[PDB]
């Protein structure tokens, strides 16, 4: 997830945390919490609300404080994904390890790297930032012939919002997506503040489709993507050439991208939407746009979900 | 810098939950204490919040947040003034600009050399915000009752004059600024006649 | 004190030369060619020409537009306008205000 | 180019377009506003003019009808045009310096008043309106070409600048070392 | 940062003669291949130009060359929309967004993992680049006859269409693409009456 | 000290400016207008300036004068800014005065030479006789006390 | 890389008293000598200005001030220009930018390879200048009595250029030069009709 400073990160980490669950499957999935760096009362934050919601149950959380040793806070992963891996591959079991804040524990890193009187690299960073970030993001994925997995969300804040730092910069280099929070979303009061056009999921067809998620998981999601595309690309005129400058067709697409961020990507970061209430509400979205304009559904589809 | 991207203020921020961010254009518009509130925050603003609602019997969260909606909607509003002036504009949002206006002067300055205003307690605090607030929307039924927003001003001058003083008086003698409510709500039913 | 140039239908905007407006003819495009250059580099300040005209060479209209003088000025026929002159001004409103205040 | 002098100096460029900006900005909208009433009062002007012309050329029909018409084959008017402003825009104002056939004639000299007044307006509102457009070009071109090119040509200035102090900091030390 | 003024892409490109730059803006336009066609560049093209010429007996290093042309007269018009709208635009310069449009979408765009569209052969290039192009050519010289822009485009929905689904035509069927040539030239012309 | 590159971020102003109280700048674009000594009032600044001023050390209208001449002065470079951006027409009659104002505070005001002595009583009725071109409505920052005794 | 924060430059700043910066800019416009006219001092002016006024029995030190001012309002005028446009600027301004152009191309701007160029003799440089600031401050006049920019401009084609060549002209003809203060004062008033 890359966010930025004062971006609800840690809420909608907490609401991951809790939510996250395996489908059809019973007391074989667990979450991995590391804190890097946090101040106490942020740390207080997610420990409370872990056994707040029962979420402590099944989870076993790495705390790590800001006011700790820098060789602690860059050894705190390497203890969770430690623990991770013993339970997915040697106990069987479906972990998701949560980590955050990963800005902090690069900058750990580079107090350290200047501590060891160590060449700095780019923007003052190490030379093996990438490499370092590897040991770690890599330790994810899953064993043939074994039961269990590691999935990881690393959790970051970009300085200056700027993905073109070295940490959410080397960290995309290596991650397969990213989920990217913005402050447009953010102070429009959308929960939590996704941005899904910049926002991306490398690996999504491995885990949608029928006996996954509804048959209805692949063309919908082009669907919504495009449509929103234009609603936004719609409102970004509006605002350029007035609302003269719109056509009819286009009044839709930005009615539409209204809908889709106060209805379908604000849900409340306490709100637990499983994936059939989500498509659910994806098909309503797409009801309000014509139907001979929804080229990347087929007509199959079409005539069995569209209402 | 004089400006706060200054890595010991970014460092600072990043483990601190309050920040008060002193303007010295204020300062020179005499709004004391000097403290801007659109760049200003505090982290704690909900959970105060929770304490004070419980300690108070009172909705006091949601007066503040109100009170700073005014707040965010006078710098909106005070754009669309100088960019084309204060006659063409909404008797609402003229309103919201005379409610902004009173909890700035009203609420907001505070000399620190005054017997009375140096200090202002929780309870006093409360008061001093409810009049405020409740000049607001007592004046805009009025207007959504077929008032005319210039008319409920000068019919406000005695009250809203009372409601300005709010800060100067003692904490013995609280009652003299609820009692202003009561005198609005009366006041404005006049004017709507 | 300079001229005033008209161009449209003869049963229409013939008994204009009464005044002394210089008032020429055309059909196609072509030919309205040619009398508004005429009448425009003759230093004229105001040309009225018949949306009927002018529609052959929406060209002119829009070169000469963002000039002071001459003022090109849609008229009508006797059965009048094709609503060229109307929108032209409607036009102009969508884009610079982007929002219509009619 | 990544100096320290020339950061500075488009560190002020950043300020005086940021200001600039501003100001045709607000321009841009006084312009518009201004026009709003003008474009309304062109609007129901020519809209009336456009009816009794038609009127007019329509009656001068019927007189035409019923003659040859051998019998219509039958002043030196001229304007004035001096140039006015309306805020920053040159505008011009202009002024005028058998039986049933000439009630068709009388029939079109109404209209030469009204005529001249929908040409001062009409070309008026033509004039702010390409002002707006020149006005909104150079909004533009300082919006989205100008200020982003300085913004993060200043960035990259920054950051260049840091990258060699660490960099001459990093090669001291080494030639403490030796 | 995608910066290339690094020393690997710098030293590379100091040895190598092709360079592919891809692109994330183009990535999140769902653009693929991304490959920025206006940075990216081959020194191979005058070469390969000949060998092509050569062996399909075509003047195809021209077909490149303008369609490259159009490319790039497209990111200058784009700017100028940026700045003046695209409304401003003469009809001959919004054909070129259109044809390029077309370039774009019609042909640079890509898609690998559609069992038709992943692999497209030489013959097949080529019949899908002359149609794009002779588009283009019959719509500019319908210009000069007098023809308006939306009339043109208006009236070739089906056939602009036509184009878009080339992509998908099977190796075997490739008369299907080339015909549209006399299909786009003879829809030009009923518009044209 | 000579700022290197003219840069104020520099180390030696940088670091000077944190332990003294204040600093008096000297810009190149004074110098280059004739404009002597060719100070610039408004990023100078003097730290202590509330304490040497007031009644009994210099007159009354010291502190007052001061902040309405270096509003006024900001108003007036706006101002000549302003005539430039959007131009002649676009200037109020009471810009017009602003930027007429700030151009007699260089040349008259600042502009003294480096051989004029002026005693604090010259200086503060000078700076009344340039608020003198302003109405009297925009000196909002003073006390009408101070202003009907010493407003030319 | 003409970057003068360098430690050379630098040092060597320090304890010489003459600075004659020169530009790339300049240089790639055929400038010469390049000298950068607004980074450029000489902490002899006072002193060298006096022994002028005394040699020359005129009021030379006002004449270089003035010189340095417009050159100086031209560089606050550009840095305007260069992001807003051409537009807006009042009749003033342009006649300053006109005078500066002069200064610049006709007075800075010196041939080295030419035979009369290469070297200016002080009562030359005197009349050289003279000339322009004359031009430039009988204009000014002929603006405050309603004359237009643009008018001045059109009628004063012919005595503008003896100011362009005026840097041509033989060391002993400098007549050729005095006579142009009585032209120009002669066509300027003659505008004025």
């Amino acid at each position: 997830v890359f966010s930025g400073s004062g971006l609800p990160h840690k809420e909608l980490a907490a609401q991951i945390a809790r939510q996250a669950t395996v489908l059809d499957s019973s007391d074989d999935f667990a979450v991995v919490f590391a804190a890097i760096g946090i101040t106490f009362e942020e740390a207080e934050f997610f420990m409370e609300d872990f056994r707040q919601t029962g979420a402590i149950d099944r989870s076993v959380m790495f705390m790590n404080l800001a006011n700790d040793p820098a060789i602690e806070r860059i050894a705190t992963p390497r203890m969770a994904l430690t623990a991770a891996e013993y339970l997915a591959y040697e106990k069987g079991m479906h972990v998701l390890v949560i980590m955050t804040d990963m800005t902090n524990y690069a900058e750990a890193l580079r107090e350290i790297s200047a501590a060891r009187r160590e060449v700095p690299g780019r923007r003052g960073y190490p030379g093996y930032l990438y490499t370092n970030l590897a040991t770690l993001f890599e330790r994810a994925g899953r064993i043939r012939g074994l039961k269990g997995s590691v999935t990881q969300i690393p959790i970051l804040t970009m300085p200056e919002d700027d993905k073109t730092h070295p940490i959410p910069d080397l960290t995309g280099y290596i991650t397969e997506g990213q989920i990217i929070l913005t402050r447009e979303l953010y102070k429009s009061g959308i929960q939590p503040p996704i941005d899904v056009l910049p926002s991306l999921s490398r690996l999504k067809d491995k885990g949608t489709g029928a006996g996954k998620t509804r048959e209805d998981h692949a063309a919908t999601m082009n669907q919504l993507f495009a449509a929103y595309a234009q609603g936004k690309q719609a409102k970004e005129l509006a605002v350029v050439l007035g609302e003269s400058a719109l056509s009819d067709i286009d009044k839709i697409y930005a009615k539409f991208a209204e809908r889709f961020e106060n209805e379908y990507v604000n849900q409340g970061f306490y709100t637990n939407r499983t994936i059939t209430e989500t498509l659910d509400l994806g098909w309503e979205l797409l009801a309000m746009l014509p139907r001979t304009e929804l080229k990347r559904i087929k007509d199959d589809l079409l005539d069995k979900y569209l209402p | 810098g004089g400006d706060i991207s200054e890595p010991v203020t970014q460092n600072t921020l990043r483990v601190v939950k309050v920040f008060w961010g002193l303007d010295s254009s204020l300062a020179q518009k005499r709004h004391f204490p000097s403290i801007n509130w659109i760049q200003s925050y505090s982290l704690y603003s909900t959970e105060v919040g929770r304490y004070m609602d419980q300690i108070l019997q009172q909705d006091w969260s949601d007066m503040v947040t109100e009170g700073m909606r005014i707040l965010q909607e006078e710098e909106q509003l005070n754009e669309i003034v100088r960019l084309v002036g204060i006659d063409s504009l909404s008797d609402n949002d003229r309103l919201t600009l005379e409610v902004a206006k009173s909890i700035r002067e009203d609420y907001l300055q505070q000399n620190a050399f005054d017997d009375v205003d140096t200090f202002t307690s929780r309870e006093k605090q409360f008061n001093m915000l409810k009049v405020i607030l409740t000049f607001g929307k007592e004046a805009r039924k009025a207007l959504s009752l077929g008032a005319y927003f210039n008319e409920i001003m000068e019919g406000t001058v005695a009250v809203r004059e009372r409601i300005s003083r709010s800060k100067y008086i003692p904490e013995e003698e609280l009652a003299k600024i609820s009692s202003i409510n009561e005198e609005i709500k009366e006041t404005i039913q006049l004017i709507v006649s | 004190t300079y001229k005033i140039g008209v161009v449209g239908d003869k049963d229409s905007v013939s008994p204009f030369r009464l005044f002394g407006f210089d008032v020429q003819h055309g059909t196609t495009k072509t030919e309205i060619r040619k009398t508004i250059d005429e009448m425009a580099k003759n230093e004229y300040g105001v040309i009225y020409i018949t949306e009927q005209c002018a529609n052959l060479v929406p060209e002119t209209i829009e070169r000469y537009k963002g000039q002071l003088t001459p003022a090109i000025i849609l008229i009508p026929s006797h059965q009048g306008t094709l609503g060229i002159g109307l929108e032209e001004i409607q036009n102009s409103v969508e884009k610079a205000v982007g929002q219509n205040i009619l | 180019n990544p100096t320290r002098m020339e950061l500075t100096r488009l560190k002020k460029q950043l300020t005086t377009a940021t200001r600039g900006h501003k100001l045709l900005k607000d321009k841009q909208d006084e312009l518009m506003r201004q026009f709003i009433l003008l474009i309304r009062k062109n609007n129901e002007l020519r809209q009336a003019i456009e009816k009794e012309t038609q009127t007019a050329m329509k009656d001068f029909v019927l007189a035409k009808s019923t003659v040859e018409e051998a019998f219509i084959d039958e002043e030196n008017v001229s304007i004035s045009v001096v140039e006015k402003n309306i805020m920053s825009v040159k505008v011009p104002l202009m002024n005028f310096q058998n039986a049933e056939l000439d009630r068709s004639i009388d029939g079109f000299t109404q209209l030469l008043p009204k005529l001249l007044k929908l040409a001062e307006v009409e070309k008026t509102c033509q004039l702010m309106a390409e002002e707006i457009e020149k006005t909104r070009r150079r909004v533009n071109a300082l919006e989205y070409m100008t200020i982003p090119q300085l913004e993060e040509t200043i960035y990259y200035i920054k950051m260049k600048l840091e990258e060699n102090e660490r960099a001459e900091v990093t090669r001291l030390i080494k030639v403490k070392n030796m």
